[PDB]
């Protein structure tokens, strides 16, 4: 549980020993460069690649360092390596071009993921048998988007058009966005596929197709180097009703995530200056995404100054997540900010302090924030910070999956169902991708209760643990049978219980058991 | 038609019952208020007319309203106390002009002065500077006198009257047994 | 005439509305509201109230603006919908007692019956009771000063009859009831010293200031009764009260015997189940 | 053909006006009018709420006087109340909070101007003083019987709307008759002014008056409560002398629902007043 005051020095002084050996190792430079993130520690290893004249060994370090562990350090190292070289000359050019490409991973993932798909008619037929026109309509298309993610299998949605556009509401927006979740990583078939739907008059009666086209386009071009943002500014400049602003703001902010450009900040501010809650919520999410690591001076004070001067709540949650995602790496900085903003009169901003300090203290590096996290989770009377408090506890304690049920097992069956629901999300996020049974043996008391909150959160928490697990290792027949009986028992259950039931069933069938999740 | 507010201030001192002038001219100027309020009613019935005195303890007799049916009853029981009060007499109406219902109605306040002024020239130039500053139409009507008619009130009006183009007019009535209605109805302010 | 009054929080929350519908104009002066209540019974009971446009002048304090037509219309419609409550007086939100209040209250003294006056604070920073009933009655002074309007303090209480307690308790969900016991008592026994310390300490400063640096006689006659009541306890030697300390200490001994004996009775089920349950669960566990 | 997720904002103004209006809520049918401001599509805020004079006819379109309504609304427009009406409220005592044909007819006639037409019915007559949870009513379109009934998004708040779960009105008359969720809002001025006002409502004037009353009544009146408390203590110990026989015979199962412990703990809590106020008398005697 280092405090980063000496770990960076010990690492930066211990990385000088392997370069003097007969051959350099990758586990130490990776396991150090994932934490220190110092520019002076990469300038030597980026220039020694030319001196060593070894092409095979650089592909791995380029693949993983350009893969993860940094976003803005990659945004700076791409021009650091772009400056080095020509403004083996013929080989270093194709090397430096092909190392920062990043599309080869999308090609191979699209390849094996395009030839490993396995679909069954029982699941989709069961969804069509249990589909409702009111609530679970979005659950069916989001489950179909989960199971058909990456495989670009639109033939399932090419069967008929009377099942998607039968109602003019947000269901078509969730269906088009779900289609954006289906196919991803397309520079021509994306815009061409969206334009081929109605290339007759260029005036759709339902703007949810355009909003879902911009949001889906942002889902497709997320973290890509071939962004169409330049065209997204000329397309976003057009005046439209709550679809170019919302969908265009979400897609533009997601595509421009990590760029920290002042242009999207200016147009985003003038887009939120209309006092609207929807475009201010989407503008808050987009601003939080694009401000990853920027830490602008006047932005925080301008948003917290804009918070209490309005009555809507969607603007307070949009700016809440906006100021929550911007806080990254400010362990030694956000102390007075979170400590000062923790005693605010607004419960929404009170949740914004916990969500803000959640990602700031990742790695279980601070055991002091849990004092006020659980102190406000138990002491406060409003259930908002009570159900929204433990998400920070899981976000800071996601390292050890065994230590979580020992302290949240009391919150499994709490006094009010709100702490039971938020605690169910805590068990869902803390043990995700693992195989710890300390929550699985406690899932049985969670799934039987007259309140639908703990039942929904119990089905989601069980759906986040049953993924990527074999039956011969642990007897999952209990939760498989009691979870499969929810779609046949939905007639005697609540309207939302079947929504979270089939929505939980869409997690296991996501990608046909090929793709999983990892924290 | 014309959208403006009408405010009249009548004197309640004992100087209005002298036998040399009209026989208790309070009823005569009451009929003057009647013919100007009924005249403005015939021109535009949406105009509101208020009633207030200039005594030491100023009391709002009638709120600004076009309904004169109860104003006719409020014109009685004048309570003839006090002699004169100018500062809070101006401030009691010119500052209360913001309490009117219609914001489009112009500001117009008249006053019946039946007693000699007790304020010095400094209060005349300060209050005149305030009235000229806020740009409120002020009509000065002086009934009865003891000293010379206009000695400092001339400079008071000349320094108070702004916007010389179709601005305010001064009403000076000479002594005489004839009625004052036809004399005060001569300027354009009446009708 | 009136010994005590009853003021419901609905009128003070109507003052919260007076501070809500301002509109950020920058005036926030002493908005005068027309207080309503039941003057029939000897005790005064405020149910609700309304407002009247009131504006003063910056320099001149004697300027006051009221309205008779709006008062007769609000009183006529309010009396038509509820004839059980009539006009009683008025109230201002200004923390300072200005001289113009005799002219403002004099109107409701002539037209209306004897009006009660209530001074509150614009900012909820005063720890004391914000409501003070000040009756408008003329009292004869001994020094020979002319008879003028005197504001005598009448005690007040903040209580709700049927529903406002339920509404306030539902909207708060943080305040606690009486709950006789340890916490509700020890909180009062801890913070009461500040509850008297801020008031008395806040008063003795302006008091001692106006003692030496004071003019415009403030009825110094009452100060003789002030220091007299302050000297009604001339540091008693506690010689006679020793037996009373023996009585209260004897009751303390009774509480000691009740605590030790009763807790000793409570220790039965615990100090028995801890053995019979652990030994049987252990001998029968495997 | 479009619908959103609306939510009615309820402050303490309309709540307290419905509490006093509920106290004056005679069995005769009453009338009321709500005001507010429309900022967007899916939110509504109520600020001004007043009462209406009762009539022998009751809740009807003929009882609503247009010159009286427009007159009072004009008198509110000349003052610092620039808010337009948002709906009308009433009370349904005895026969339940459901709406009859006349109420839905005058609601259909009164909803021609405002598309929202918020309707709230307070009934504190048979409602216990423990909860004051109120519910807002809405009107559905008659042409929506072919399509879905309520295509409202954000189905999370329906769990909070399921608190009024009466098995006769909700689904006993759910056809062509639905409801909407209700939330509250409180600023710092209501929190500190109302919180300190309620604490002061449960406190003293100078906060030092009624302390010595109990501190000195511990020797006069509380002694009787201590002697009677010991009489109940002995009245339980006379059976506690018989408890070790059964506890010494069976030791299996519990038959007496009485705990005999928390009551004595409460007696100790009432007895600790002497200990807690002894230091108070020490401070009054000391200084
Ligand atoms: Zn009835």
């Amino acid at each position: 549980m280092q405090n980063k005051q000496f770990r960076n020095k010990v690492l930066r002084v211990l990385v000088k020993i392997y370069m003097n050996l007969e051959k350099p190792d990758f586990i130490n430079v990776c396991q150090c460069l994932i934490f220190l993130d110092d520019p002076q520690a990469v300038s030597d290893i980026l220039e020694k690649l030319v001196k060593e004249d070894n092409l095979l060994m650089a592909y791995q370090i380029c693949f993983d360092l350009y893969e993860s562990a940094s976003q803005q350090f990659l945004s700076s190292v791409i021009q650091n390596l772009r400056t080095v070289g020509t403004p083996e000359p013929k080989d270093q050019t194709l090397k430096m071009i092909k190392i920062l490409s990043g599309e080869m991973a999308i090609e191979l993932h699209l390849q094996f993921l395009i030839r490993n798909n396995n679909t069954d008619l029982m699941i989709l037929k069961n969804t069509k048998d249990a589909v409702r026109n009111s609530v679970c309509h979005t659950a069916t298309v989001i489950a179909n988007s989960f199971m058909h993610c990456g495989t670009t299998s639109d033939q399932f949605l090419r069967d008929n058009l009377e099942w998607l556009a039968r109602a003019t509401n947000w269901a078509k927006f969730t269906a088009t966005a779900s289609l954006g979740v289906i196919h991803k990583g397309h520079e021509k078939e994306a815009l061409q596929l969206m334009a081929t739907y109605l290339p007759k008059d260029t005036s759709p009666g339902s703007a949810y197709q355009e909003g879902g086209g911009l949001y889906a386009l942002g889902l497709i071009h997320a973290n890509h180097g071939g962004d169409i943002i330049d065209y997204l500014l000329n397309q976003l400049k057009n005046a439209s009703n709550d679809i170019v602003r919302h969908g265009g703001s979400l897609g533009l902010g997601l595509a421009a995530m990590g760029t920290a450009r002042q242009d999207v900040y200016d147009l985003l501010k003038t887009n939120l200056y209309q006092d609207d809650a929807v475009t201010g919520e989407a503008a808050g999410l987009a601003l939080g995404l694009v401000m990853l690591g920027s830490k602008n001076a006047q932005a925080i004070e301008d948003m917290v100054g804009y918070a209490q001067e309005t009555q809507h709540e969607k603007i307070l949650r949009g700016l809440a997540v906006g100021i929550a995602l911007v806080m990254y790496g400010r362990m030694e900085e956000a102390d007075a900010l979170i400590e000062s903003l923790c005693r605010d009169k607004d419960p929404i901003l009170r949740r914004s302090g916990m969500y803000t300090v959640a990602m700031a203290y990742c790695g279980s590096g601070n055991n002091k924030a849990i004092r006020r996290l659980l102190h406000v989770a138990v002491s406060d009377v409003n259930d908002d910070v009570r159900r929204a408090a433990v998400e920070s506890l899981g976000f800071i304690l996601f390292r050890t999956p065994e230590q979580c049920p020992s302290v949240v097992s009391l919150l499994s069956e709490s006094y009010n169902p709100h702490v039971r629901y938020g605690a169910a999300m805590a068990l869902g996020i803390c043990c995700a991708g693992t195989g710890n049974k300390e929550a699985i043996n406690l899932l049985e008391p969670m799934t039987n209760d007259p309140v639908n909150y703990v039942r929904q959160g119990a089905l989601i928490a069980s759906a986040l643990i049953m993924i990527q697990q074999t039956e011969i290792t642990c007897p999952k027949v209990n939760q498989f049978r009691q979870l499969y009986s929810k779609v046949i028992n939905d007639k005697h259950d609540d309207v939302m219980a079947k929504f979270g039931a089939i929505l939980a069933q869409g997690i296991l069938d996501a990608g046909g058991h090929n793709v999983t999740i990892s924290l | 038609m014309v959208l403006e507010s009408t405010m009249v201030c009548v004197d309640n001192s004992e100087y209005m019952r002298n036998g040399d002038f009209l026989p208790t001219r309070l009823q005569a100027q009451q009929d003057a208020v009647n013919i100007v309020c009924h005249s403005k009613t015939r021109s535009n019935p949406e105009n509101n007319v208020g009633l207030i005195t200039l005594a030491n303890d100023c009391e709002v007799l009638t709120t600004l309203t076009p309904d004169t049916g109860r104003i006719l009853s409020k014109l009685h029981t004048v309570q003839p106390k006090g002699k004169i009060t100018f500062c809070t007499g101006i401030r009691v109406a010119h500052l209360a002009l913001k309490h009117r219902q219609g914001k489009n109605h112009k500001m117009r306040i008249i006053a019946f002065v039946g007693s000699p002024v007790e304020d010095n020239e400094k209060d005349l130039v300060k209050l005149a500077k305030r009235l000229k500053k806020e740009k409120v139409n002020v009509d000065i009507i002086n009934f009865g006198e003891e000293e010379v008619n206009t000695e400092k009130l001339t400079a008071f009006v000349n320094t108070l009257n702004g916007k010389d183009g179709t601005g305010s007019h001064l009403v000076t009535v000479p002594p005489g047994p004839s009625l004052a209605d036809a004399l005060i109805s001569s300027p354009i302010l009446a009708g | 005439a009136v010994q005590k009054v009853v003021v419901h929080p609905l009128v003070l929350l109507s003052v919260v509305d007076h501070f809500n519908r301002i509109g950020k104009v920058g005036n926030q002066k002493r908005v005068v509201g027309v207080l309503l209540g039941s003057w029939q019974k000897k005790v005064l009971d405020v149910s609700n109230s309304f407002a009247v446009p009131f504006d003063e002048d910056d320099k001149d304090d004697s300027v006051w603006f009221l309205d008779h037509d709006y008062l007769e219309n609000m009183y006529g419609m309010f009396k038509k919908v509820n004839a059980r409550e009539r006009i009683v007086g008025w109230y201002h939100t200004g923390p300072k007692l200005h001289k113009n209040d005799i002219a403002i209250n004099e109107l409701m003294k002539r037209y209306c019956p004897n009006s009660v006056l209530v001074i509150i604070d614009v900012k909820p920073k005063d720890l004391g009771l914000p409501t003070e009933a000040y009756i408008s009655v003329e009292e004869v002074h001994d020094d020979g000063t002319p008879t003028s309007k005197t504001f005598e303090h009448v005690t007040s209480e903040i209580g709700a009859e049927e529903a406002e307690e339920v509404g306030v308790e539902h909207l708060l969900r943080d305040i606690k009831d009486t709950t006789v016991g340890t916490l509700s008592q020890r909180i009062t026994n801890q913070v009461h010293g500040l509850k008297g310390l801020n008031s008395k300490l806040l008063d003795i400063r302006s008091y001692l200031e106006k003692v030496a640096t004071g003019k415009l006689p403030i009825n110094h006659q009452i100060i003789y009764q002030l220091q007299d009541v302050f000297n009604l306890l001339p540091d008693v030697s506690l010689q006679e009260f020793v037996k009373a300390f023996y009585l209260k200490t004897n009751d303390q001994m009774v509480v000691v015997y009740l605590a030790s004996l009763i807790r000793s009775v409570v220790a039965l089920h615990n100090l028995i189940n801890n053995k019979i349950a652990n030994r049987d669960a252990e001998k029968k566990e495997g | 053909a479009v619908d959103t997720a609306e939510q009615v904002y309820i402050s303490s103004l309309a709540l307290l006006k419905m509490l006093k209006h509920g106290r004056a809520g005679v069995p005769m049918e009453v009338m009321g009018l709500m005001l507010g401001e429309f900022v967007d599509d899916y939110t509504v805020r109520v600020i001004d709420v007043f009462a209406m004079p009762q009539s022998g006819t009751g809740v009807s379109v003929e009882a609503v006087d247009p010159v009286f309504q427009a007159k009072m609304l004009d008198m509110l427009k000349q003052t610092g109340r620039p808010e337009m009406v948002v709906g009308w409220y009433h009370s349904h005592p005895g026969f339940g909070c459901w709406l009859s044909g006349v109420d839905i007819n005058t609601q259909q006639s009164f909803e021609a101007l405002s598309e929202r037409a918020v309707a709230v019915v307070v009934d504190p007559i048979q409602s216990v003083k423990g909860k004051v949870v109120i519910d807002a009513f809405r009107l559905i379109n008659a042409n929506m019987m072919v399509l879905g009934h309520e295509p409202r998004q954000t189905t999370s708040n329906l769990g909070h709307l399921n608190k009024p779960s009466i098995q006769a009105l909700i689904h006993g008359l759910n056809r062509h008759y639905y409801s909407i969720t209700i939330n509250y809002r409180k600023n710092e001025l209501e929190q500190k002014m109302l919180l300190n006002l309620h604490k002061k409502s449960w406190m003293e004037g100078l906060t030092l008056q009624d302390y010595s009353e109990h501190c000195k009544h511990n020797e006069s009146v509380v002694k009787e409560m201590l002697e009677l408390a010991k009489n109940y203590n002995k009245a339980v110990e006379e059976e506690d002398k018989m408890t070790p026989e059964q506890l010494a015979i069976k030791n299996v199962g519990k038959q007496d629902p009485k705990r005999h412990l928390e009551e004595h703990v409460d007696v100790l809590m009432t007895s600790n007043i002497v200990q807690c106020l002894a230091a108070m008398l020490d401070t009054v005697v000391f200084k």
